[PDB]
RNA sequence: CCACGCGUCCCCCGCGAGCGCACGGGGUCGGCGGCGAUGUCGGCUACCCACCCGACCCGUCUUGAAACACGGACCAAGGAGU
RNA sequence: GAGAAAGAGAGUGGCGCGGACGCUACGCCGCGACGAGUAGGAGGGCCGCUGCGGUGAGCCUUGAAGCCUAGGGCGCGGGCCC
């Protein structure tokens, strides 16, 4: 008779439409909560440095837990220890990049490599530029560009991040499931630096480019993507 | 059956012809004239074919009947259609559709019938 | 009833020391000698006007011996106001140091 | 460039039976469809065993 | 599907993040309001210098 | 059926409404506007009466046919693009026509037509240039203006009036419109000194002159 | 609300309330 | 006005020059059919700068515009008049060529049969 | 302000309709202008010539060949894992 | 195709005759990442030579094989068709 089946499938279509609408209001107010959280995280440390200076003391800030690592020297002639640590940091091509959270194992891993990388403490704007500009997802071990939120949600919904905003939130405020979030993101592929490197084969301290720029990776991401 | 015959006649037939990185079959009941499983016309229980008439007006449409499969003399039936161009296509369309007679290629039959009709109208 | 093109000299191709990429002319437009000053000419279409033996057509006229190869000034080059160009067919190298007209009409004033 | 080593870049396993038998290729034409279009892995392993060589599918005896 | 850059292209930024719309509404309203405030304080300062 | 209002969002920048979704809910007032809930003609024939069919079947089929396109969105046809000027071309501005058979001549811009093209008359009493369309880009626009706001160009002249037909003879309404527009342009430029000699004299480049250095 | 099998009655209630 | 094909794309070719075999210009015994050289000093095989180029796979044409004549069609070599009912249905893509061995009094019949079938023929006035 | 109504028990203080614009799952024009029958239009390639940049002669033994290492005047046919 | 293990499941009570292409399944189609190479190993050749079994109601004195070619072309190339 079909006058029941069409009504039922229209109810089903409308139901999943209302479901999608509720998910959109969800990730909207999650992004709002995150903006409130980043105002709080940015003003809290300024307020505490101010109270330390007005007491006359000092305030050593939180030693940073998130770095962005860019491969600076090329394939040819790598010492094999350094080649293996680069294969674990997923810097294979020249001028790739990867987020890395910091602990005692990871700092020694970066410092074995350190003539071949430039790694720094990225801003929230740097994490935004990298995720929206070049951020691709390793789905089914293929490299599908993160065009819409369903590509993030199907692969990391089990760790309760749905959209690109709580992806960026986990990576910036390094969360519990940072391992699988960062392993989800493909190794970033950046262009050659506009303007140019000052000197590749030396450390940043001695007027070069390799090594540990601390905050000054936020002047090099801006011109490498 | 039919796929058994197709896995034999598929490469080693005599109607097949291979050159210029193309392939064909010159078999007598092949709409679109190409070597494929669907459009081949000797290996099926039911099969349309579109031939131009012996005289220079009209289309003989060939049906393969259902009963005498192994009897090739009483296996095909010719129907001569000598009409206006629209109703020739209408007859072939109704003939394939409303019989439910191998509807995979009603469109190929009316393409081939249209090509034969434009070849059969006179030339400027 | 006078000139409506700026004078420019085809100095060379866009080239390495041991490699030349023939898909890009280097034009030296006379008068302009800095990157501060070259940004009037970006996008201005340019032309290599030359004569040849047997006659060819001329649009809006009758056939005669002159011929052109059109182009376009793409972007600046160096710090002496040297500029690049891409022509719709690559220039013959008998044109090295001969007057390419650079027109005014793709104007943005 | 990329420093991936291309030794084991290509899988070695079969995608079609080496036999030019036509009944075996009809059974493959059926089980390709069944393993592609069902969700039971009996069909995948039975087409994988239709592909094999006759020294990899040895004669099972009635005992 | 080709990747259009969400920083340049606006409605893909909204497709990925619909709160980016209210952030880019409030920041344009904030910049316009602070702009007229600084113009008004400069006008009041030139009125005080004329006084 | 109600008469449609205009948009209650003022455009802040392109694509962003100045009012949010809830404030626009309040302004549109949806809190009190909620809701809940051919092919055959019969013609008589003097027999019987025949059901004639419009939009019949096709007589022919081409032997193979192209498929449909994927359909995209922002690709509007030319008659409905948005049309932009430069900032330096306002009505009243003297232009330098750079490319036509009227190349190099100083003229008087009148109006942006509906199909993008500038309307030009350096009045043909002065430099022999009629009411002519001329493209925005192919023109150097100098900085010399006249007080053209108080003139009345004829309404009945557009791109469909200047569009080419198919020798070419000058029709009478062309010269009537020409006389009727330059007869109120040209006395307004005789009030400016040495301007009629300017519109006669043509732009050209001499030795030692360079367009990047010369301001106009 | 926004996760499916436990938000069915809430999305149903907002559907009955949207009218 | 001849028989236009169905769709006429822009046939972009990556290299129009042929590949002559290394030192075919030099001797006369070495005809210009390309043979990849296997020398251990051979400055073509090891790709020096400014030598003869080598025919790699990247010079392969687009699969949509491969084997395509500049008139938009594809050739099909035809020996007798019975082998144009082959091209009767692929009328808008594939054109016929009449073979070199076919006599004059048969090439005439092939040409008028193709003019009836509206199949475009590359060499219709070959011998006369 | 991605806040909307009514009904009731307790706690603390599941289908509304229509139209339309579109920074929206990869370019369209529902925009145009010229020249063409005995001198012009197109043909990348292939014939000759000019110019810029590149550019050492092959085979082979070699740690290394353009080598002041050996074989090779030029051409046709024969000629080596059966 | 869609963030959420699983049914556009079936039962019992309270006018106009119309709908492109496809699928040589060894076929067609979609995603990504990738491409150096002597010795050597392997795969594919609608690359080529000569002969034999089939087959093309093949071609051929209305001019086959061969050879020549500033002619038209195809293929990355072996080569091939005019
Ligand atoms: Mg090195
Ligand atoms: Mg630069
Ligand atoms: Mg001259
Ligand atoms: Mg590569
Ligand atoms: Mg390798
Ligand atoms: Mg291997
Ligand atoms: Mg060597
Ligand atoms: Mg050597
Ligand atoms: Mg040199
Ligand atoms: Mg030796
Ligand atoms: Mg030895
Ligand atoms: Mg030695
Ligand atoms: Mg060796
Ligand atoms: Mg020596
Ligand atoms: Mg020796
Ligand atoms: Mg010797
Ligand atoms: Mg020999
Ligand atoms: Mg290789």
């Amino acid at each position: 008779n079909f006058a029941e089946l069409k009504i039922k499938r229209l109810r089903k279509k409308f139901a999943q439409k209302m479901l999608r609408k509720a998910r959109r209001k969800l990730i909207y107010e999650k992004a709002k909560h995150y903006h409130k959280e980043y105002r709080q995280m940015y003003r809290t440390e300024i307020r505490m440095a101010r109270m330390a200076r007005k007491a006359g003391n000092f305030y050593v800030p939180a030693e940073p837990k998130l770095a962005f690592v860019i491969r600076i020297r090329g394939i040819n002639g790598v010492s094999p220890k350094v080649r293996k640590v680069l294969q674990l940091l997923r810097l294979r091509q020249i001028f790739n990049g990867t987020f890395v959270k910091l602990n005692k194992a990871s700092i020694n891993m970066l410092r074995i490599v350190e003539p071949y990388i430039a790694w720094g403490y990225p801003n929230l704007k740097s994490v935004n530029e990298l995720i929206y500009k070049r951020g691709y997802g390793k789905i089914n071990k293929k490299r599908i560009a993160l065009t819409d939120n369903t590509l993030i949600a199907r692969s990391l919904g089990k760790y309760n991040i749905i959209c690109m905003e709580d992806l960026i939130h986990e990576i910036y405020t390094v969360g519990k499931h940072f391992k699988e979030a960062n392993n989800f993101l493909w190794p970033f592929k950046l262009s050659s630096p506009r303007g140019g490197m000052k000197k590749k084969t030396t450390h940043f301290v001695e007027g070069g480019d390799a090594g540990n720029r601390e905050d000054q990776i936020n002047r090099l991401i801006r011109r490498m993507n | 059956s039919a796929h058994l015959q197709w896995m034999v006649v598929r490469n080693c037939s005599s109607f097949l012809i291979k050159r210029n990185k193309q392939t064909y079959s010159t078999e007598p009941n092949n709409l679109k004239a190409r070597n494929s499983f669907r459009y081949n016309g000797l290996i099926h229980r039911k099969t349309v074919g579109v031939e131009p008439a012996a005289d220079g007006k009209g289309v003989v449409v060939v049906m393969k009947r259902r009963s005498g499969q192994r009897k090739p003399a009483t296996s095909y039936v010719r129907t001569t259609i000598n009409k206006n161009a629209r109703a020739t296509l209408s007859s072939i369309r109704h003939m394939i559709r409303k019989n439910k007679y191998h509807p995979d290629l009603r469109m190929a039959a009316i393409r081939r019938a249209s090509a034969i009709l434009r070849s059969q109208k006179p030339v400027m | 009833s006078g000139r409506l093109w700026c004078k420019a000299i085809f100095a060379g191709y866009k080239r390495g020391l041991r490699n030349q990429r023939e898909h890009t002319a280097l034009l030296k437009i006379e008068g302009v000698y800095a990157r501060d000053e070259t940004e009037f000419y970006l996008g201005k279409r340019c032309a290599y006007v030359y004569k040849a033996k047997n006659n060819t057509v001329t649009p809006g006229g009758k056939p005669n011996k002159t011929r052109v190869i059109w182009g376009k000034v793409t972007r600046a080059h160096g710090n002496s106001g040297m500029v690049r160009a891409k022509f719709r067919s690559n220039l013959p190298a008998k044109a090295i140091g001969h007057r390419i007209r650079v027109m005014l009409y793709p104007s943005r004033i | 460039g990329v420093d991936i080593r291309h030794n084991k870049d290509r899988k070695v396993r079969r995608k079609e039976p080496k036999s030019q038998d036509i009944y075996l290729r009809l059974l493959v034409k059926l089980y390709r469809f069944l393993a592609r279009r069902t969700n039971s892995t009996f069909n995948q392993v039975v087409l994988k065993r239709l592909f094999m060589s006759r020294t990899n599918r040895p004669p099972l005896s009635l005992s | 599907v080709l990747k259009k850059n969400p920083l340049k292209n606006l409605r893909i930024m909204l497709k990925l993040n619909p709160y980016a719309k209210t952030m880019r509404r409030n920041t344009i309203l904030r910049q316009a309001r602070n702009h007229k405030l600084r113009v008004e304080r400069a006008a009041a300062a030139l009125a005080a210098k004329s006084d | 059926k109600g008469k449609p209002h205009c948009s209650r969002n003022p455009v802040l920048v392109r694509g962003i409404g100045r009012y949010s979704r809830s404030a626009m809910y309040s302004r549109k007032a949806l809190y009190k506007r909620k809701y809940a809930a051919l092919a055959t003609v019969t013609k008589p024939v003097g027999g019987g009466t025949r059901v004639v069919k419009l939009r019949k079947m096709p007589r022919y089929y081409p032997t193979e046919d192209v498929p449909r396109k994927l359909l995209s969105h922002g690709k509007k046809p030319f008659s409905q693009h948005v049309r932009k000027l430069r900032a330096s071309i306002t009505p009243g501005t003297i232009l330098i026509i750079l490319t036509g058979r009227h190349r190099g001549k100083r003229v008087v811009f009148l109006k942006q037509l509906s199909s993008g093209l500038l309307l030009v008359t350096g009045p043909l009493s002065l430099n022999r240039v009629p009411l002519r369309r001329t493209h925005q880009k192919f023109v150097i626009a100098t900085s010399t203006k006249i007080d053209i706001s108080g003139v009345k160009i004829p309404k009945h002249l557009t791109d469909a009036y200047f569009k080419k037909k198919k020798k070419y003879e000058i029709t009478e309404q062309r010269k009537v419109d020409q006389k009727a527009v330059d007869s109120q342009i040209l006395p307004k430029i005789k009030a400016v000194p040495q301007l009629q000699g300017y519109l006669r004299s043509v732009f050209a480049l001499t030795n030692g002159v360079y367009p990047h250095k010369l301001v106009f | 609300i926004a996760h499916p099998k436990l938000g069915r009655r809430a999305r149903a209630r907002i559907a009955r309330g949207l009218r | 006005a001849a028989l236009r094909p169905l769709v006429k794309p822009k046939i972009v070719k990556k290299r129009t020059k042929k590949f002559i075999r290394h030192q075919s210009d030099r001797y006369v015994k070495i005809k210009r059919n390309w043979r990849k050289p296997r020398g251990i000093d051979n400055r073509v095989r090891r790709r020096f700068k400014g030598q003869i180029l080598m025919p790699n796979i990247g010079y392969g044409s687009n699969k949509k515009t491969k084997h395509m004549l500049p008139s938009g069609f594809r050739k099909f070599l035809v020996h007798n008049v019975k082998e144009l009912e082959v091209l009767l249905m692929c009328n808008k893509s594939y054109c016929a060529e009449i073979a070199h061995n076919v006599s004059s009094k048969n090439r005439k019949a092939i040409v008028e049969r193709a003019a009836q079938l509206a199949i475009r023929v590359t060499n219709p006035n070959a011998r006369l």
